[PDB]
């Protein structure tokens, strides 16, 4: 079983980089998925297969994976980014499992 | 378009069952995979159940709901179902009915489309 | 190291081994072509690197990777060619002109070879067709590939490794599917009999509802390697640039000796000269008026023969092979 770590918490003032790091055992080796929520609205995706996005998600967002480390990059932030960010992952071989990160919030 | 509506839910006492729906529209429901998923209050979210397609055959759950928690479908009104038995306190939470779109090579499964939600609390 | 769908094999028809051929370049002046394979030379298993011995692709269904030395291989695509380098992916190598180029590796009898097409004609510098560089000559600008392997004439991306799928890792019995993976290997597997189903076995593992074994398919968790994005392929879906590797043997600038050819004979009447020539092999002469008209000419020749050429008030010029430019002005 995956253990996916995130920070509890990025600050950012707007206009820079920030970045949110999911840590886990070898998840470089898998696909994770980044989603992003506005408590109490249901959260969205925004990165899967470590690299692409869905339609709609502006440029600014960018996914990446690695060895122990996955990172969501997200150029200029503004005061709309402010979310909490779930990693995920499909553990298939403990049983079809969906492991999710602790989150953390910008 | 494409929507999941969930219903279904309310107040249940610890011991009792309940019977969550979630119609679909806006979609071919046979061609996919369904899944529901669990947020409790302040928490994160966390993976509950998920039924194949388009029959359903293969049936998935999480470790403490096996054997309590069933889930079935009928793609003939478009209709996810979650029945629960011998519900606790720690069910308490929002569930979201998701469509569960699965890519072959590498295996990977990801959510596209969620529903709103439907509350349940298990209280005495 | 890993292994390109040759279209022709060391018997006559295409196959995938480790020794494909995927491009090839010619344009040094020398006549040294540099050539890409899926091997990766001068590194052993680990990727170490020693010029002596190569890794590449081994014909098994765990598929490892294993190591041969360099006097077995050898490069010919008229007659035997010269190995004058080797780093990774690619080799630098002088050949005889043909229309293909063949690499072979020959581990005792088994003698694997690839064969592509490709025109390399014999190729020269200057104005005068030569075999080979003549001990005396002008020394005049021209470009050959460097045989420092450490240059670097671009860069190649490469990405993870893509599907691998085997039908060893499964068995039939009894209409019944089993993965099979290698001793203490995650295997990830994945079928569809009906419901799509996936999944990673370590172990000798049954699946239930299937019944033909090519619904099924399994294959290793293989991501320490990077594979360059040949076309031979099937691919992984995260196909990010994971790697840039250099282009050894750059094409860099140096000088060529070029012959000399035989000094003309002028033999002049009223406003015109005859040029007495003589050329064993096809010889550049050229020439132009100095007046509003240039009336530029120019001819490859060879043998012994004589040009008239009228030359006017305003004057000629003509250069004679890779001789200096003689202008002339008539009375």
């Amino acid at each position: 079983s995956y253990e996916l770590t995130q920070p509890p918490s990025v600050s950012a003032s707007p206009g820079q980089t920030a970045r949110i790091t999911c840590g886990g055992i070898n998840i470089g080796s898998e696909l994770v998925h980044w989603y992003q929520q506005k408590p109490p609205q249901a959260p969205v995706l925004v990165i899967y297969a470590n690299g692409e996005r869905p339609s709609g998600i502006p440029e600014r967002f960018s996914g990446s994976n690695s060895g122990n480390t996955a990172t969501l990059t997200i150029s200029g932030v503004e005061a709309g980014d402010e979310a909490d960010y779930y990693c995920q992952l499909w553990d298939i071989s403990s049983d079809h499992n969906y492991i999710f990160g602790d989150g953390t919030r910008l | 378009e494409v929507q999941l509506v969930e219903s279904g839910g309310g107040l249940v006492q610890p011991g009792g069952s309940l019977r969550l729906s979630c119609v679909a529209s806006g979609f071919t429901f046979s061609d996919y995979r369904m899944a529901w998923v669990r947020q409790a209050t302040g928490k994160g979210l966390e993976w509950v159940s998920t039924i194949s397609q388009p029959s359903g055959t293969n049936t998935y759950y999480l470790d403490p709901v096996k054997g309590r928690f069933t889930v079935s479908r009928d793609n003939a009104k478009n209709t996810l179902y979650l029945q629960m038995h011998s519900l606790r306190a720690e069910d308490t939470a929002v569930y979201y009915c998701a469509r569960v779109v699965t890519e072959s090579r590498p295996p990977a499964a990801w959510f596209d489309v969620w529903g709103p939600g439907v509350l349940v609390t298990v209280s005495s | 190291p890993y292994l390109g769908f040759c279209p022709y094999c060391r018997h006559s028809a295409p196959c995938f081994s480790p020794i494909k051929i995927e491009n090839v370049w010619d344009e040094s002046d020398d006549g040294s072509i540099r050539i890409q394979v899926s091997a990766q030379f001068g590194y052993n298993q680990a990727g170490t690197a020693d010029v002596t011995k190569f890794r590449y692709m081994s014909f098994d269904h765990d598929h490892d990777i294993k190591e041969d030395s360099m006097d077995k291989i050898a490069i010919s695509t008229s007659g035997p060619c010269r190995r004058l380098g080797h780093k990774g992916y690619f080799l630098l190598a002088q050949c005889p002109p043909g229309d293909s180029v063949t690499v072979s590796i020959t581990s005792g009898a088994s003698e694997n070879s690839c064969t592509v097409e490709k025109k390399i004609r014999r190729k020269f510098v200057g104005r005068e067709e030569y075999l080979f560089p003549p001990v005396h000559g002008k020394l005049v600008k021209c470009h050959v590939y460097d045989h420092l392997k450490e240059t670097s004439a671009g860069y190649i991306t490469m990405h993870r490794p893509g599907p691998h799928a085997y039908k060893s890792y499964l068995e039939e019995a009894s209409g019944e599917v089993y993965i099979k993976p290698p001793s203490g290997k995650n295997v990830t597997y994945e079928c569809k009999c009906g419901d799509y189903s996936t999944g990673i076995v370590s172990t000798r593992t049954k699946m239930n509802g299937c019944t033909k074994a090519k619904q099924c398919i399994a294959y290793k968790s293989d991501q320490t390697k990077w594979v360059f994005n040949s076309p031979d392929l099937i691919r992984h879906t995260d196909h990010s640039v994971q790697g840039k590797l250099h282009i050894p043997f750059r094409l860099t600038p140096t000088v060529c000796p070029v012959p000399l050819a035989h000094t003309p004979t002028v033999t002049k009447w009223f406003k015109g000269i005859t040029l007495h020539l003589t050329a064993t092999r096809p010889t550049l002469l050229t020439t132009r008026k100095l007046g509003l008209r240039a009336d530029a000419t120019a001819e490859w020749i060879t043998g012994t023969t004589s040009r008239n050429f009228s030359v006017g008030r305003e004057g000629l010029e003509y250069v004679w092979g890779n001789h200096e430019p003689v202008r002339v002005w008539a009375q």
